[PDB]
């Protein structure tokens, strides 16, 4: 037809990626599975692992933020009380 | 037309028609189906022995034909005569069966044969694509089940076989209560029974074999995609019939229905199959073929294909679904005949060839399931007596929203997840 750009995706039969052999695939009817009471018992002590690896690259950088929002809060607390007015004149222009 | 079984000790079954040459063999009542894993493709090795050079120069002398046959459910051992030595191939079975089942397995001949069986079961996985696919259709659907094993077993079982194991199989298997012995051609049941009954000593009578657990049809799949092959092989199949079922025509008759095809053969692209409107447009495939295998147990209905239209194997499934879909709700009166006819002259072609080897292989399987052959004048009835109301409610309980099992090798890239496969087993209706 109109012509056509060469892209990095295909389609079914021609998708564009290297010839496979020699890979074996095997797959079960969702029929056949035991119906939806499996999962616990065998995966949920397995799951909850994906957050050990992570967690600590959230909440590092979370804490990090965190305690620099408290800070310059409670800071601001304190120049505009009583007690901080002489400070609040020192920083402020 | 002749089907003469009775049973002295042993049982003999035998059909006689003046034709030319005779065929008589024992058929034994296990097969593939009851090894193991792990010594799967020892019956094939019996058979190979069975026809190794050493016991076939000594039948060749005499004037005799060896012929041998491994199946899922039995297995056959057959030499053949002409037709006034009916009774020398009788002593070749039993210098073989008795006398020469402690000399065939000797070290030399053992090792040049399981070498020649590793050749052979190679080549079969390296090449012979269609009938390759076809086997892991049955590995797959009967998955940790019997009908699984493969009748020319495993490579891997198959190098770590042993004397013993022939041996532990033979002392098994190999007995008077799993044995059948057929004699095909043109010599009367009289003529074979006498020289049976003329020699006794009975051999291991009184043991039976080891029985096992039943044959399971699972929705599954196997891919073997290899981009290399230039095309692509695939069979998908559901839940067939065994024989001795009260639907075995019914789902046989479903199959000629659709057929087989050819698109290089002009004739075959004109068949009154409503299929064909669908595929040959764009051409989405260059054959395919139904097929009902039957076995002791289960069976498995669908078809194979192969193909060279690689981006569009999901409108070759797509629109054989579909077809398939029509023996539920809407197949006519007059593909119901067309395939009763078709089915009849095909059903024909295989019950009286001109060779009675395929005879006793078809005799053998049958008399050793029900006791007894259905004579083809007998099926006939059957057949002619079924109605547009058998097939529906035929199709509609194994057919329809069932599950599938496939398997495929090649560029199969295109050939969609089973899912969509699955969903296709039936149509949305109000």
């Amino acid at each position: 037809g109109p012509p056509s750009g060469k892209t990095y995706m295909g389609w079914w039969g021609h998708m564009g990626g290297p010839k496979q052999k020699g890979i074996t695939s095997y797959a079960v009817s969702p029929y056949a599975q035991k119906p939806l009471q499996g999962i616990f018992h065998n995966a949920v002590f397995n799951s909850f692992r994906r957050f050990k690896s992570q967690f600590l690259y959230v909440l590092i950088p979370a804490g990090i933020y965190w305690y620099w929002w408290k800070n310059g809060n409670e800071y601001n607390e304190f120049l505009y009380s009583k007690a901080g007015r002489e400070e609040l004149e020192r920083v402020n222009v | 037309a002749e089907v003469t079984q009775l049973s002295n000790g042993i049982v003999v079954a035998t059909e006689h028609n003046p034709a030319h040459t005779a065929s008589v063999g024992v058929v034994f009542g296990s097969g593939a189906a009851n090894e193991n894993p792990y010594n799967n493709g020892v019956s094939n090795l019996w058979k190979n022995i069975f026809l190794s050079k050493e016991n076939s120069a000594v039948a060749a002398k005499e004037g005799l034909a060896l012929s041998s046959n491994i199946s899922r459910d039995f297995q056959s051992y057959i030499v053949s005569s002409l037709p006034g030595s009916t009774d020398k191939s009788l002593d070749f079975l039993n210098q073989s069966f008795i006398q020469q089942k402690a000399n065939l397995l000797s070290s030399s001949n053992f090792e040049a044969t399981k070498k020649s069986v590793l050749k052979q079961v190679q080549d079969f996985e390296d090449n012979d694509h269609p009938n390759r696919v076809l086997e892991h259709l049955h590995s797959t659907a009967f998955q940790n089940t019997p009908l699984s094993l493969p009748t020319r077993g495993t490579l891997e079982s198959l190098e770590n076989l042993v004397v013993a194991d022939l041996e532990s199989f033979a002392n098994n298997h190999f007995l008077n209560s799993n044995a059948v012995v057929v004699g095909t051609g043109n010599i009367k049941h009289e003529d074979l029974v006498n020289s049976i009954e003329s020699k006794n000593l009975s051999l291991q009578t009184g043991t039976k074999p080891v029985l096992k657990k039943k044959a399971a049809f699972l929705g599954s799949e196997v891919r073997l995609r290899d981009d290399t092959l230039p095309k692509a092989w695939i069979s998908l199949a559901v839940e067939g019939e065994p024989v001795n079922s009260p639907n075995y025509f019914v789902a046989k008759l479903a199959a000629q229905i659709f057929g087989s095809y050819n698109a290089f053969e002009p004739a075959s692209r004109l068949q009154g199959i409503k299929l064909l409107d669908n595929i040959q447009e764009y051409q989405l495939c260059d054959n395919f073929n139904h097929f009902s295998l039957s076995y002791k147990d289960s069976g498995l209905w669908g078809f194979s294909t192969a193909t060279r239209n690689v981006t569009m194997i999901d409108d070759l499934i797509h629109f054989t679904l579909k077809q398939w879909n029509r023996l539920t709700i809407s197949v006519t009166d007059t593909e119901v005949e067309r395939a009763k006819s078709l089915l009849k002259l095909q059903l024909g072609q295989l019950y009286e060839s001109g060779n009675p080897v395929n005879d006793a292989n078809l005799l053998g399987a049958e008399v050793l399931i029900k006791g007894s052959k259905l004579s083809l004048g007998e099926a006939f009835k059957k057949i002619d007596a079924i109605t547009v109301k058998d097939v529906k409610a035929w199709a509609g309980k194994r057919l329809w929203d069932q599950d599938i099992a496939i398997a495929g090798t090649g560029q199969i890239e295109g050939l969609l997840d089973y899912m969509r496969i699955r969903s296709d087993m039936s149509m949305m209706r109000w």
